[PDB]
């Protein structure tokens, strides 16, 4: 039991993008006492279509910022984004609770694949 | 302990051209904003600091006058000095079990030391030395609208270090605000100025200082900031006459007819003051 | 060395012509200028490379006008430089920790390199901070106008590389202003001064230095440049006289009425130069 | 070989008397012209292949008298030449990295090469050795007056585009000024000629070169541009003693109030000198 990468179930592609999130804003700003995790999880969680929408304009900033330097990664992390983000239809409103537990599995699975190499 | 007899507020602006005002520990440099809307932050223990620092400057430490947290000051010392002046050995956090001994230290401190007096202080460590809770307090400063950081890159032509790629040519970069125009609201509250002893020369000295605050900053880092208006509200009563809210609102700021593109000076900006209620006293000292 | 008294403000004005004053980083080699607007930039730091320069020259490396900046340089060698003349060795974080030893190298600094009196310095370590800080200062410099930037192209005789270049003559790159004014301010502190014990003959040096500066500096990319004007406020007080701000408002910029279309000479603008408040006195360049 | 003793300025200035100054590379000789403007523009870096080519006529290969860039070649072949000369291995993309041997290969080129010898064998766009910044500088030469030019729709078909037209014939745009006074501006610094050993006998050449450059380039656009003047500044001294900018105004050049319509000859034009100062000596035969 592990990363599925053909679940395709919204709370988990989520968690996912959350997860990839996190890992190019921690490459994109050093030292950071708090990562986004800290800073809104729960949140992230409860409105999606709220934040998600903020993080995104954010991410876009950085990777505007990133292709000066010679150094990549941040490519697959853009492409990882645009393949989840086309499956996604929609960011919902609000997710019922019982949701809200399937979208910290999509996380975690994702995070350890990312946490390998 | 001699104290102000009416209930204050007033508001400031300040300006910013070419600079970063206040810098963002999580962000690299980057100036403090608002994510979501994009505006800019300030804040308020960065202006106190400022106010120490001028103060420190000027009254070239007259006694009464002393600032508490210098610095570079070791607290537990610090607390320590004004335990043992009032003849106290060292105890932690909370007030003695008498706590008449802490509040000796507190009233020497208070009495010596000018920013205890003003801001108050937890003034509480391994070393305690009681309790206060200063009365002055200021709010989060603002941009009057959204604001658009760059970033700026910088080579030393020099190098510190050896390198292997030989000099070698090594790029840094500065983050800056091309413009920008920032509010801020503050109070003052007779009761406790009655329990501090904040005197009136010490209002007049607080106004004085925060006028002629950012003359000895100048650094490499800030751009040009300078003061523009300072507005000062002032009750009839030991308490209110109104309500606060009621009051900012009468400040208006609106954009400069004949400026239509994105702000770059004070003077594509229009400033109006309303009238003041019944009993209130509104003065402009800027 | 006697500490200079008076606070001082100046202003500086000066061309370009058919160069690129500053290349940027980012954009290539392109002219640095502000996206919104399009008007030009001026880093602080090239200003003080320049000057830097002149002195090394003008000055020949006499006895107490070193310059521990040194282009191409190993500058922990010019910080070891420092230090063991002071019987210390080199040190990031601060000159060398312990306060009086970190205070001989400064003084070993201080007395004798010419730069580290005038501009402070740092050993550059992520903490960004104490060292020793600039009684000198300057922000960034911004066209008057907007600026049309170009690239231009010749038909070289010769191909860097195999190539089938040679109908038309080999090619070339480059990037240029037509035309171009500038415009910087500064600032200098007495009780900086007093720190560092930047001297009169600094200032002296310091004036002369601003004035003779382009001259010495000419090569193929830049062009043609030249200082125009220079104009410097006294403060008659340790401390200051008047708002900054305001002095600085004293000098206005202005098109010449019959000039029409794209500027193209420092004839098609006009200035002009109020008088100052009482507390200040004002004298023109050097 | 003595480094000069002096610095020197000088104004050139040559006719595009019914010609053409400069081919414009995407229309033939069509002149460089601002394009807001008009006025003519000729690129500093015209001069220089001319000078290379008078070296080649009068010198022709003089052992201390070798030329750099010569037409259809490649750039880097005169590196490679300056290398091996002294037993180095060519690295032309770098400095020599036996910097005693970039010292030879510099030393051996500012022999042989004596327009190394005159300017920097380094980088804008490529680098060779690098470091060699050049002794002598001049900018971008311009037009007197707004020229936009007469169209000379030359009866030709050799030209980038061919056409069906070989009843008119095939045609491609050249140009000529019904008159026009080409300006360019130069520097001499004793300074790098200590470090090139840039020597009297090299001035005396540089002044024939520029008397005689012209006579190697004619064509029907080009018409007639004639070594009309060539006056040189010197200083009294190492270092100069007025600005540039100053001398350059006593250059003044204006067509002549006596000649009515649109030029057609020099003789429109009257060219005159102001005395320099005592620190300068002016000479105008050239």
């Amino acid at each position: 039991v592990s990363l599925d990468p053909a679940r395709t179930d919204r709370p988990y592609l989520l968690g996912r993008l959350f997860a990839v999130l996190e890992k190019a804003q921690e490459d994109a700003v050093p030292g950071a006492n708090a990562t986004i995790k800290d800073r809104y999880l729960a949140s992230a969680s409860a409105n999606p279509g709220q934040v998600f929408h903020m993080l995104l304009k954010n991410a876009s900033n950085h990777t505007a910022k990133l292709r000066k330097d010679p150094e990549r990664k941040a490519i697959h992390y853009e492409i990882m984004m645009q393949e989840i983000i086309d499956n996604i239809s929609d960011f919902p409103v609000t997710m019922s609770s019982d949701e809200q537990g399937l979208f910290m599995i999509g996380y975690y699975h994702q995070r350890k694949a990312l946490f390998t190499k | 302990m001699t104290a102000i007899a009416n209930r204050y507020e007033f508001v400031l602006l300040f300006d910013v051209e070419n600079g970063n005002p206040n810098g963002d520990p999580d962000a690299g440099n980057m100036p403090r904003i608002d994510p979501e809307t994009g505006h800019g932050l300030v804040t308020d223990v960065c202006l106190k600091r400022k106010i120490r620092n001028h103060v420190a400057l000027t009254k070239e430490g007259a006694e009464r006058f002393n600032i508490y947290i210098q610095e570079k000051a070791i607290l537990n010392e610090t607390h320590e000095r004004a335990y043992t002046a009032c003849d106290l050995k060292p105890e932690p956090k909370k007030l003695p079990k008498k706590v008449e001994d802490a509040k000796r230290v507190t009233d020497w401190m208070c009495t010596n030391f000018y920013d205890i007096r003003t801001f108050g202080a937890v003034m509480t460590t391994e070393v305690n030395c009681g309790q206060v809770r200063g009365p002055v307090q200021m709010a989060f400063a603002r941009s009057v609208e959204p604001v658009v950081p760059q970033e700026v890159s910088i080579t030393r032509m020099a190098v510190t270090t050896k390198a292997e790629a030989e000099d070698n040519r090594t790029m840094g970069r500065k983050h800056i605000v091309p413009y920008g125009l920032y509010v801020a609201h503050g109070f003052i509250s007779a009761p406790l100025a009655e329990k501090t002893g904040f005197s009136d020369e010490d209002l007049t000295l607080f106004w004085d200082a925060l006028v002629n605050m950012f003359e000895h900053d100048r650094s490499a880092a800030r751009g040009l900031m300078s003061s523009r208006k300072l507005i000062v509200f002032k009750h009839q009563n030991r308490l209110g006459n109104a309500p606060a809210h009621k009051l900012f609102d009468l400040v208006k700021v609106s954009r400069a007819e004949g400026s239509s593109g994105p702000a770059r000076s004070f003077a594509d900006y229009a400033v109006t003051v309303g009238q003041a209620p019944e009993g209130v006293e509104v003065k402009e000292m800027l």
